[PDB]
């Protein structure tokens, strides 16, 4: 069907400072069921539950602090 | 819009009164008297110039000593006003930082458990630096400008009372222009700052994540996002500049009308009622 | 000088960020105003006929100002020209000259102004009059009579058209701001309320109901503002109605009606369902046909509510409480869809 | 005594028709009244329909600048003619209405003409513009007639009215040409086919509110459209919905395209261009010289007219300070008095009115120059940011090429360097003007005050560099304060982030004492900063007073050449005030130029780094 789109996630994770849903979706059409399955698989429940707003917190640097493993999981998601 | 209507206020009592009370008792009188004395001495220097040139066209003969005395007194008064303004600003910053620090000492735990640390860091860095460096100069220049404005309306009224009569319409128009301009300006300024911060944050994050961005081959999407942000900043700055220019233009016309009125009344008085020429020249200047 | 806006950043002072209806528009308003952007339309050149039409359509005080200015400008213009011509022929010069003037007793400009008044208003005092031996005077007199007569004719025409039209400038047909969906005679049905306020009988009162939604066709077609007409569930199926006392225009919902898939969950504000109700008719007093548009969005519909009866049987006649007009009280109305309700009724 | 139109002398024999009418000055003057009366009568109904009615409608005729500049010159010279006439009738007791009222109604007609054109431009109805075309030529004919008669009776350029009439003749011609140019382009009258007119596609959409680039030239001067916006600000607070997308001419993409064109041109013809700093300067100049030149021309004219203020005050005061103070126009021709211009300028009221007009024009020009320079700077900021980002995308993340310039450094570059560049373009008009303003100021001061003003203005001339040195060491003090402040902020953030931990530790006292000690260390440098900014304020606001005192004392005692006439002294004072202002910005201008050079060096260095480009299929 010059190279096609390639997914990637470096050793040191890279984060925005925006909403978590925007952070993971990364400018893609929001598929609700797929996103829920992904976050459930990504072990994101503890952080979103403990986060004050949940799935709308200001994630990333200069926002709400996270953990390296949590950030890596968010990236892989 | 009750909340919006309440939002539109100078807010002098809440903060300005606190500032001035934290200033002290000595330095408030020192600053006020120094400012007023310096500008009154300036007006007096101009008036004495007027009288000296009036008598020049043929009381005393050698005015120059009085002129030198007024000049020296004015120089000293300006120095005193400057030093007082700087001293007041420094002392306010000193006697505010320590108070805020001791207040944050006694905060409860729930306060930290609810309020984001972004707010405390903001109010502890940005506001502190502003009142360290930007509040004294702004206050000083505002005082200088408003007092010179008062002097340059009073003097021209003294030259021709008809100007004083005609001042009320023009001063009313000035009041309305000022009020509306402030109402728009506060908003535009805040908007400018808000629109500014995302842009630089975007730049930082795009620098820290280049590999991923190239990986998705989604470079065009971020190009569009940057274009959108840059436009959103440029147009806010453009409107800020345009509102500033509108203020400047309208006040410029008002000043020009003041010039016309003062000149016409002054010449009319100096043709028939024989007003002293020097006073005319001082008023027009 | 001033702070010069402080052009000395010298540091990017990092500051952590701190916390500190309009989606869908309406092309028909509850009052009836219509707003639709007619963007990118080839524009026909506005002839002077547009200017004349705007003249006819202005208000009363503004018409008075227009015509006073028109008359005064005509009088002053021709007074100017009369003064000019009398001046060019030596009439305005010192007296006792043998030359007979173009116009008798023209001394000043004010004299010519009064003479112009006399000529155009057809007053003609006659202390000042036109003579022979000045053909330009006769030419301009002819021109001025023709112009003044055309101006009087146009003034009369404007006044006539105003007297004719303005009698029919009152629109006092009132709907409700809320409509309902309630069970009547077993079947679910939409209801709305309409009344007439200026006590003028409305001949041939026609009512049209229209559902506008972006309904993409099953085959695939996409339609932005598809409009479907809705019957009125009259006694004969026609759209003629008679309005004296406020009515309830109950469009019964059947399998054909597009309201066959409506649910209270679908009644949420942000839905693409919009009802247009249009009351066409001619007012007996004037005879000029009029419309009465009204629109209803999902948030303006109130499920399962009946209306307060209004017609009170007073001792002599019937009273109509317009104050209790748009008040709705709840009732036991199910939230099932029309199809499920029909199947349930059939199975029972 | 009745008020006449022409002389009441000789039993009002001025109305004769001896030797043809056109040989009578009174009659030809009245003839000019007619076209203006005709316009005022015929248009005023058609206009009055305009203010009564039951957004995207925008267009501009091919001549739209020329007409407003010409009509402004026309109304200005009309006011001048009014002054000339009003002075010309002082001798006789009669009103002598003919000397000015023609020109007065001409001025009123010109105002109505511009209003009528505007109200026929908004609603695009070109045919209705015919009602103005004839007006020009008819108002031309009589006026031209008026001119030639003066030439017959030997009036000549010696008399002011001859010059004014012969000048607004040229004006009427130069705008009759404009009207026929409109006819030639759009072809609305007596042509079978008119060319289509399409509103600018940026405004074709109804969303845009910042329509400032495309409004009538007067509105762009006085920002009248802003009122509409400004009122909205009071009723409802401002949100990003209110400010729509900017016009297509101002999108950052468009500025990037222009900058790319400049770079391509400077890299094609100049083969040996490694795209260094000088190349960047060349590209920026080639991209924005037209707008910088527009701004600079406006600023220079504004400065020149600002000078006229003090000189006008001098004229008023000197003509007013005469012990005889009696004047009268002397020459005349055929029973009517003519005022020579070399005596016309003396008239005090005339001078005051002319001063007011010059001040209007100066202030409008100065504000417009500010706006154009700022807008050009803003577009350049957009272009520079887009270019920097576009170089970021192609940047390479090698360890040497990515570690030496971390994210913080490059983001600081974006913030500081681009803002400094924008400020340099803000001030670039001033670096071509402040020299001219200062030079003309010192020259004029010398001309007004003899050999004393040069000796006395060197005080401000030398006190400006003192302000520069003070600002430099002030910036150094600010940098030291910033270093201490960053240390204090780091310490405070560390103490505050672990707040609950500190509270449990009960160790808040020591860490806050350490923060206090650091604060005192910073407070010493802040003391220095405040002291030096106080010295800045004192110098800037008291050097003028000392300079004035020195000038006057030296003139009276040292030179003792003559008396200090009030006109001279007040011209000196006002000129000193007007001249001192740029002398206080010159230091900031020079510093901004230096910082802009440094910033462009940084930007070129960052633009000449590693780049990895994939193969293109
Ligand atoms: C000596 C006689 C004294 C009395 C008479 C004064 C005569 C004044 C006429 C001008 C003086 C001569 C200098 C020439 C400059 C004239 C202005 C001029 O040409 O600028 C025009 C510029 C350029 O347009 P643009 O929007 O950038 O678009 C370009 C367009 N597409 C193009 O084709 O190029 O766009 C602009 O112009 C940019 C905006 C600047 C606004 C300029 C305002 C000044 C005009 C006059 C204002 C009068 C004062 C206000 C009166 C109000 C009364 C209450
Ligand atoms: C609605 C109101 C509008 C008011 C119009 C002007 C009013 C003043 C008119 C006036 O004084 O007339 C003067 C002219 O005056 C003119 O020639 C007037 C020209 C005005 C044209 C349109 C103005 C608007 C007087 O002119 P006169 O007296 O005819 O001149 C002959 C002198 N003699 C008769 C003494 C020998
Ligand atoms: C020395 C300073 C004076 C001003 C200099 C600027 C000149 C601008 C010329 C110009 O705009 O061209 C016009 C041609 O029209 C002509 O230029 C010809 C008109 C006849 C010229 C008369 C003979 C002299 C075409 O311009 P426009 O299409 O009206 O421009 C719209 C401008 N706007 C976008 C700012 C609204
Ligand atoms: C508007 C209407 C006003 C008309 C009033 C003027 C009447 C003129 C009658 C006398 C006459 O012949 O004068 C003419 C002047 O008028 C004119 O030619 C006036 C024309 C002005 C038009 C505007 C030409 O007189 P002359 O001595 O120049 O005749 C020899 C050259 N053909
Ligand atoms: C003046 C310009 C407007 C056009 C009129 C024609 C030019 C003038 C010709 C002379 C004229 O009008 O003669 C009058 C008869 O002609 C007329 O009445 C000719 C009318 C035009 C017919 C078409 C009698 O003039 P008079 O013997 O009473 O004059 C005595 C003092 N010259
Ligand atoms: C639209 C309206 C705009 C009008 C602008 C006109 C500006 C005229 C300025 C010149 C001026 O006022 O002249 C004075 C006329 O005053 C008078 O003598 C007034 C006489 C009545 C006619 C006005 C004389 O001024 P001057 O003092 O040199 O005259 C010597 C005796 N005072
Ligand atoms: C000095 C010479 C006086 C000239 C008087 C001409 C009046 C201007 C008529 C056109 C006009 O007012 O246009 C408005 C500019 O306002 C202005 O021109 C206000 C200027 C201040 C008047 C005093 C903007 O209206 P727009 O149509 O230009 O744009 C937006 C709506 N369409
Ligand atoms: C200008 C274009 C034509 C110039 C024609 C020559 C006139 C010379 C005027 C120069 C001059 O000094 O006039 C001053 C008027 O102010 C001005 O010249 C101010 C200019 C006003 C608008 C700019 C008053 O000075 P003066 O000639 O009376 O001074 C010496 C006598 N004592
Ligand atoms: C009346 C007479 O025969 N001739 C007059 C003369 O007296 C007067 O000086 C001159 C200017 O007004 O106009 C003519």
């Amino acid at each position: 069907l010059s190279r096609g789109p390639v997914a990637y996630a470096s050793q040191k994770p890279w984060l925005l400072n925006a909403t978590v849903e925007e952070n993971i979706t990364f400018e893609s059409p929001f598929n609700k069921q797929r996103y829920k399955m992904v976050i459930e698989a990504c072990s994101l429940q503890p952080d979103i539950d403990i986060l004050p707003h949940g799935d709308q917190t200001q994630i990333g640097e200069r926002g709400i602090n996270l953990s390296g493993g949590q950030r890596q999981r968010i990236s892989v998601a | 819009l009750s909340s919006v209507l309440h939002q539109r206020a100078k807010i002098p009592w809440r903060a300005c009164t606190k500032y001035l009370s934290s200033a002290g008792i000595l330095l408030l009188s020192l600053l006020v008297f120094s400012q007023l004395l310096k500008h009154m001495v300036l007006v007096a220097i101009d008036y004495w110039l007027a009288k000296w040139t009036d008598s020049a066209l043929v009381d005393q003969s050698v005015y120059a000593m009085v002129f030198t005395l007024l000049c020296s007194l004015g120089i000293v008064l300006c120095l005193v006003t400057s030093v007082t303004v700087e001293w007041t600003g420094l002392k306010v910053a000193k006697r505010l930082h320590r108070s805020l620090l001791n207040r944050i000492i006694l905060a409860p735990m729930r306060f930290f458990e609810t309020t984001p640390l972004g707010s405390i860091l903001n109010r502890f860095s940005s506001d502190c630096n502003t009142i360290d460096q930007h509040i004294p100069s702004t206050l000083e220049c505002l005082s200088r400008s408003t007092l010179l404005c008062v002097s340059a309306l009073t003097v021209i009224s003294y030259v021709t009372p008809v100007f004083l009569v005609a001042l009320l319409p023009l001063a009313v128009v000035c009041y309305f222009i000022q009020k509306y301009f402030r109402v728009a300006s506060r908003d535009l300024q805040q908007l400018d700052d808000t629109t500014q911060l995302p842009l630089v944050s975007h730049f930082a994050e795009t620098v820290e994540g280049l590999t991923t961005i190239r990986a998705f081959r989604y470079e065009a999407r971020f190009q569009q996002k940057l274009l959108e942000y840059t436009d959103s900043n440029n147009i806010a700055s453009l409107f800020l500049t345009a509102a500033n220019r509108w203020l400047e233009v309208c006040m410029e016309y008002i000043g020009a009308c003041v010039v016309l009125i003062a000149a016409a009344t002054s010449i009319s008085n100096s043709l028939h009622r024989e007003l002293s020429a020097g006073l005319v020249g001082l008023g027009l200047t | 000088m001033l702070s010069r806006k402080g052009i000395i950043p010298e540091e990017y002072v990092l500051t952590r960020l701190a916390e500190d209806r309009e989606r869908r528009a309406r092309f028909v308003s509850k009052k009836g105003n219509c707003n639709v952007a007619h963007k990118n339309i080839r524009e026909q050149g506005r002839f002077l006929q547009d200017v004349f039409t705007t003249l006819v359509d202005l208000k009363w005080p503004h018409t008075l100002l227009i015509f006073t200015m028109s008359f005064l400008c005509s009088w002053l213009l021709f007074a100017m020209v009369w003064w000019l011509i009398a001046f060019a022929h030596g009439d305005l010069a010192p007296g006792e000259g043998t030359n007979v003037p173009c116009v008798t007793s023209i001394h000043s400009f004010s004299s010519a102004f009064l003479f112009s008044i006399e000529v155009q208003v057809t007053i003609g005092f006659g202390g000042r009059m036109v003579t022979e031996e000045c053909p330009l005077a006769i030419l301009i007199l002819i021109v001025q009579n023709i112009v003044g007569l055309m101006i009087n004719a146009i003034m009369l025409g404007c006044i006539f058209m105003k007297t004719a039209q303005a009698h029919r400038r009152a629109e006092t047909l009132i709907f409700s701001k809320h409509a309902v969906i309630t069970l009547r005679h077993g079947r679910l049905c939409f209801m709305l309320r309409v009344g007439d306020l200026r006590k003028s009988m409305i001949i041939s009162a026609t009512i049209h109901m229209q559902v506008v939604r972006k309904t993409t066709s099953p085959e695939g077609e996409v339609v932005p503002l598809h409009q479907v007409d809705i019957p009125m569930e009259n006694g004969v199926g026609g759209n003629s109605i008679f309005l004296v006392a406020p009515l309830i225009i109950y469009h019964v919902i059947d399998s054909n009606s597009p309201l066959y898939d409506l649910a209270p969950s679908d009644l949420h504000h942000h839905q693409d369902l919009e009802i247009i109700v249009i009351l066409e008719g001619v007012v007996e007093t004037t005879g000029i046909t009029t419309q009465a548009r009204t629109s209803y969005l999902a948030d303006e519909i109130l499920w399962g509510q009946r209306f307060v009866p209004i017609v009170a049987e007073e001792d002599g006649r019937y009273s109509v409480d317009y104050s209790k007009f748009g008040n709705t009280v709840k009732v036991p109305t199910p939230l099932c869809t029309a199809r499920q309700l029909d199947e349930d009724r059939s199975l029972l | 005594m009745p008020l006449a139109f022409c002389g009441t002398e000789n039993h009002s024999a001025a109305y004769r028709v001896d030797q043809g009418v056109l040989n009578n000055g009174c009659f030809v003057d009245a003839l000019n009244v007619v076209p203006h009366v005709f316009l005022l009568f015929i248009t005023f109904p058609i206009l009055f329909i305009g203010w009564g009615s039951q957004h995207s409608t925008w267009l501009h005729f091919p001549g739209h600048n020329l007409r407003w500049i010409l009509t402004f010159i026309l109304l200005f010279v009309l006011v001048c003619e009014i002054a000339e006439g009003i002075l010309s009738d002082g001798v006789t007791e009669s009103r002598h209405l003919h000397l000015y009222m023609p020109a007065g109604m001409a001025f009123m007609a010109a105002i109505t003409s511009v209003v009528y054109y505007h109200n026929i431009e908004t609603s695009n109805f070109p045919k209705l513009l015919i009602a103005l075309l004839i007006y020009w030529t008819l108002a031309f004919i009589t006026k031209t007639i008026k001119f030639v008669k003066f030439y017959d009776h030997a009036i000549g350029f010696s008399q002011l009215r001859f010059c004014l009439t012969g000048l607004l003749v040229i004006l009427y011609g130069m705008l009759l040409l404009v009207e026929v140019n409109v006819i030639r382009v759009r072809r609305y009258i007596f042509f079978k086919t008119p060319r289509e007119v399409k509103p600018p596609e940026d405004l074709q959409d109804l969303g845009v509110r910042f329509l400032q680039p495309f409004v009538n030239l007067l509105s762009k001067g006085t920002y009248w459209w802003m009122n509409a916006f400004i009122k909205t600000a009071h009723k409802k607070p401002i949100d990003l919905r209110a400010i729509a997308k900017l016009p297509i001419a101002m999108r950052a993409l468009t500025n990037y395209q222009r900058l790319c064109v400049a770079f391509d041109a400077q890299a094609r013809k100049d083969t040996q261009s490694p795209q260094g700093a000088r190349a960047i300067w060349r590209a920026l100049c080639h991209a924005f010289g037209r707008r910088l030149i527009l701004s600079s021309t406006f600023r220079i004219l504004a400065d020149l007219l600002g000078f006229a203020g003090p000189l006008c005050i001098f004229g008023i005061v000197d003509h007013l300070g005469k012990e005889n103070h009696v004047f009268q126009p002397k020459t005349q021709f055929l029973g009517v008095y003519f005022v020579s211009s070399q005596e016309f300028l003396g008239n005090a009221y005339v001078l005051a009115v002319l001063l007011f007009l010059a001040l209007l024009l100066q202030r409008t020009f100065l504000q417009a120059s500010y706006y154009v320079a700022i807008e050009t700077g803003i577009n350049l900021r957009g272009a520079i940011q887009t270019k920097i980002y576009n170089k970021i995308m192609h940047m390479s993340t090698s360890n040497l090429s990515m570690g030496e310039m971390t994210a913080g450094q490059i983001c600081n570059l974006v913030a500081i360097d681009t803002n400094q560049l924008m400020w340099f373009f803000f001030l670039c008009p001033n670096l071509w003007t402040m020299p001219v303003q200062i030079i003309v100021g010192v020259i004029l001061l010398y001309y007004i005050l003899g050999v004393s003003a040069l000796i006395g203005a060197a005080v401000i001339i030398l006190l400006a560099p003192v302000q520069y040195f003070v600002a430099t060491k002030l910036s150094q003090a600010q940098r030291t304060t910033l270093e201490h402040s960053n240390e204090r902020l780091k310490q405070t953030n560390e103490m505050l982030r672990g707040m609950k931990l500190l509270k449990l530790y009960a160790w808040e006292s020591i860490f806050c004492s350490r923060v206090e000690v650091t604060r005192r260390k910073e407070m010493t440098s802040l003391r220095a900063f405040a002291v030096y900014t106080s010295i800045s304020i004192f110098m800037n606001t008291a050097i003028p007073i000392a300079a004035v005192l020195i000038t006057f004392v030296g003139h009276v005692s040292f030179f003792k050449e003559s008396d200090l006439s009030p006109s001279v002294a007040f011209a000196s004072l006002s000129l000193f005030h007007i001249l001192v202002t740029p002398l206080f910005l010159l230091s900031s201008v020079v510093r901004s130029t230096v910082k802009a050079l440094v910033s462009v060096q940084k930007l070129s260095e960052f633009l000449s780094s590693a780049e990895i480009r994939e193969e293109q299929c």
